[PDB]
């Protein structure tokens, strides 16, 4: 199933990737690692297509906390670039409100003032 | 070599021995018209090496050939460098000037490969070894003066990479130049020539040399500042009791306070170059604003006249006037 | 009468006569005529000496003189010198290759005996020998721009070097290839037309995956030819995001990832490589790249090496944050 998933990724068929990934989650019933990998892939593809809510659901389902956090960072970054801040506001923070605050803070204290809109 | 030989030997010797003896130039109008043409011709070829210098750094064979000329340079008896020989000298200064090594432009590795002063450890040593010699030029103030400007360059390069072997020889080199009252030779001979008022790049290079002194070697300067402040008080106070001062006194800090007072005194370019002395921080700005405050400590009567002349130079340009008007206001709100 | 004696004798030891003629001319303020006479001579092993002498005498003719015609003639003599040099080095090469090729010697004699035209040279010296470096030099000088041709020439050079290096130890082959590439690049560094970066990098990395060499080789080589670290990073990232299935097929996508990691680590250890004024933005960019790489590593099935790489990347991220 993972082999077909890699095929469909280069194939550039995101929806097929997602459904097959869901089927593969089912086969990996006890393997938390594999579950986390496939869910991460699903989140990634949803984020790439603009499916914010689905992306957030996939994020809240990843068993691995580190993977979930990195995915959260990626989501935040992407939504900022697309100016979809309303959805970002709606999405609750799993005790990571302060984490988000800190990420943006660090971005600011690391980027040129006259170019980026992180501060804003 | 050819460029220097032709220019000098042709223009001086011919006019002086043929056009001034035979008076081949007919009237009082032709004699000036031809003299102005020759004096414009020389000044043109000196501006050429000057214009080229501020754009292109010199290669190894040329820097040695421009040094091979400044080993013979003389000064008019009237105490004012001929407008030509002066610019030729301030030209080599900008070539040797490692002020391009102090700018944070990231072509610093490309410029160190194009500046022939570097890449040849034999270059820095050959210049330092020659200026440390005791065969002075046709103006002993020349061997001492050039010895100083190179030493300000030997100190600045210390920051770049790890070239810190010749940083020691910048202490006795600056003392030798200061003991030659180089602060006096640059006030009377260089700025005394009314033609120095013309070239802007004669002002920027000296303003760079005067500003690179207190922050490139802020250790050698603070030593040479603290030493004289103490050497002045000790003898002045001991002379007040019963005796007469030693004839071997060298108040180069007075002459330096005059030099900073004569340089920024005239304002034809509206630059307000005195903006460097006023701090509203880059390590350079702290070492300068300190130098304004570190020099205010001296209270000996021997440095009162020049430090007043220095502030006369620093108070050029409206902004530099108000700030210096506020500095005097607070210093007595007691400082002399 | 010295001058006309010389001219007459030279027209009728012609080399000696014309040399004397040009010397006398230069002394008597007639270097232009010196030049003309010398060029006439040039046009008119012994021929090898004639060419060396011609070059010397035309150099003497136009020391500074920028006379269009004569200056171009001197440039052509330098390009004729180019011909001579390339011919001799490559002749050594192919001679020693084909049991001291007799035909190589014949061709060299022909090339020295007379100046050849681009078309002829190209065709002839291609079929028996394939002098790709020489062809590249030729096109560069003329100004002919054919990207495909340039790429093909580069590929062929590498392949010939590899055929000759098969006998040597892996390390020796690698070093020789590195040196050759670096030298040739330094010649065409200013011209991006004759230096196809993307293609070259890709082909070389492919060769590395095929011959199982070090991951950081390419990165080091490119840093040595003064290729800016930002630019190299950009190229690598682009190659990675292209999702070329070649890497997946060679069972080495992680190898390319590790090569990127090595490049990045080398930058961090010595930050002076990047210019001082661009350091902050470059650090921010690295922090973003690291984030995306980590996200992909986490979408893949876990493995011990994968986890080690993930930890390394997080440490790099922390260090970069501390730096910024």
């Amino acid at each position: 199933y993972n082999r077909v998933l890699r095929l469909l990724e280069d194939v550039g068929l995101p929806e097929l990737v997602i459904q097959l990934a869901t089927i593969a989650i089912g086969e990996a019933s006890d393997d938390w690692r594999s579950q986390a990998a496939l869910r991460t892939r699903i989140f990634k593809h949803h984020l790439d297509m603009g499916h914010n809510n689905q992306a957030y659901d996939a994020l809240t389902q990843i068993p691995d906390p580190s993977r979930q956090l990195d995915c959260l960072r990626q989501l935040v970054v992407v939504l900022c670039e697309r100016s979809q801040l309303q959805d970002l506001v709606e999405f609750p923070y799993v005790n990571l409100h302060n984490e988000v605050v800190g990420i943006i803070e660090s971005r600011a204290r690391a980027v040129d003032l006259m170019t980026h809109n992180y501060y804003e | 070599n050819k460029i220097l030989t032709l220019i000098s030997q042709i223009d001086v010797n011919n006019e002086f021995d043929k056009l001034k003896k035979e008076r081949g130039l007919g009237n009082k109008k032709h004699r000036k018209e031809v003299s102005d043409l020759i004096k414009e011709c020389q000044q043109s070829l000196a501006h050429s090496l000057y214009s080229w210098s501020c754009q292109t750094p010199l290669n190894r064979e040329d820097t040695l050939l421009l040094i091979g000329y400044l080993e013979k340079v003389t000064v008019e008896g009237d105490g004012s460098l001929d407008k030509v020989n002066l610019t030729l000298l301030m030209s080599l200064l900008y070539c040797l000037d490692v002020g391009f090594l102090e700018q944070g432009t990231d072509d610093r590795e490309e410029l160190m490969k194009q500046a022939s002063m570097f890449m040849d450890r034999q270059y820095i040593a050959a210049i330092h070894n020659r200026l440390q010699n005791t065969q002075p030029w046709k103006s002993p103030g020349m061997q001492a003066t050039v010895r100083l400007a190179w030493a300000l360059a030997l100190r600045g390069i210390s920051q770049f990479s790890e070239v810190l072997e010749f940083s020691e020889a910048d202490e006795p080199m600056a003392e030798i130049a200061i003991g030659g009252n180089v602060f006096l030779f640059l006030t009377e001979a260089v700025v005394g020539s009314e033609s120095f008022c013309t070239d802007e790049f004669f002002i920027r290079r000296i303003h760079k040399l005067v500003t690179d002194f207190p922050t490139l070697m802020p250790m050698k300067v603070k030593q040479l500042r603290n030493r004289a402040e103490e050497d002045a008080r000790l003898i002045q106070m001991s002379m007040q009791m019963g005796n007469e001062p030693p004839a071997s006194l060298r108040r180069d800090l007075e002459h330096l306070l005059l030099l900073i007072g004569e340089l920024y005194r005239k304002d034809p370019f509206h630059l307000e170059l005195a903006l460097e002395y006023w701090c509203p921080p880059p390590q350079r700005q702290v070492l300068l604003s300190k130098f304004v405050r570190q020099m205010s400590d001296l209270l000996p009567a021997t440095l009162y006249l020049p430090y007043l002349k220095m502030l006369r130079g620093l108070a050029s340009g409206p902004q530099c006037a108000h700030y210096c008007f506020s500095l005097l206001k607070a210093n007595g709100g007691g400082s002399p | 009468f010295l001058e006309p004696h010389l001219v007459r004798m030279a027209k009728l030891n012609k080399v000696r006569y014309m040399d004397l003629l040009w010397r006398y001319y230069e002394k008597n303020r007639n270097f232009s005529n010196a030049a003309r006479v010398v060029a006439k001579l040039a046009d008119m092993k012994q021929r090898l000496e004639y060419i060396s002498r011609a070059i010397l005498s035309a150099k003497s003719s136009t020391t500074m003189s920028t006379l269009a015609a004569d200056g171009e003639f001197l440039h052509e003599l330098e390009e004729k010198l180019e011909v001579a040099r390339i011919q001799l080095q490559i002749q050594e090469t192919l001679t020693r290759q084909y049991s001291h090729h007799s035909t190589v010697g014949d061709a060299v004699s022909q090339l020295d005996s007379q100046l050849m035209d681009i078309t002829k040279m190209f065709g002839q010296y291609a079929d028996p020998f394939r002098l790709s470096e020489c062809k590249l030099a030729i096109i560069h000088c003329a100004g002919h721009s054919d990207p495909i041709l340039v790429q093909t020439l580069w590929q062929d050079i590498i392949d010939k070097e590899l055929s000759d290096s098969m006998g040597n130890s892996s390390v020796d082959r690698m070093q020789s290839l590195h040196l050759k590439i670096t030298s040739l690049g330094k010649i065409y560094a200013s011209t991006p037309r004759y230096f196809p970066l993307e293609f070259l990098v890709k082909y070389l990395e492919q060769q590395v995956c095929n011959f199982s060499w070090d991951a950081g080789f390419v990165t080091y080589t490119m840093q040595e030819i003064n290729v800016p670290v930002p630019k190299l990073l950009e190229v690598y990232d682009h190659l990675f995001k292209a999702r070329d299935p070649w890497w997946s097929r060679m069972k080495k996508p992680l190898h390319l990832l590790e090569s990127i990691y090595i490049l990045l680590s080398g930058y961090v250890q010595e930050p002076s490589k990047v210019p001082s004024y661009e350091r902050r933005r470059f650090t921010t960019l690295c922090l973003d790249a690291i984030s995306c790489y980590l996200v992909e590593l986490q979408s893949m099935d876990p493995a011990p090496a994968l986890l080690n790489t993930v930890s390394n990347f997080k440490s790099l991220q922390a260090k970069l944050e501390r730096l910024s």
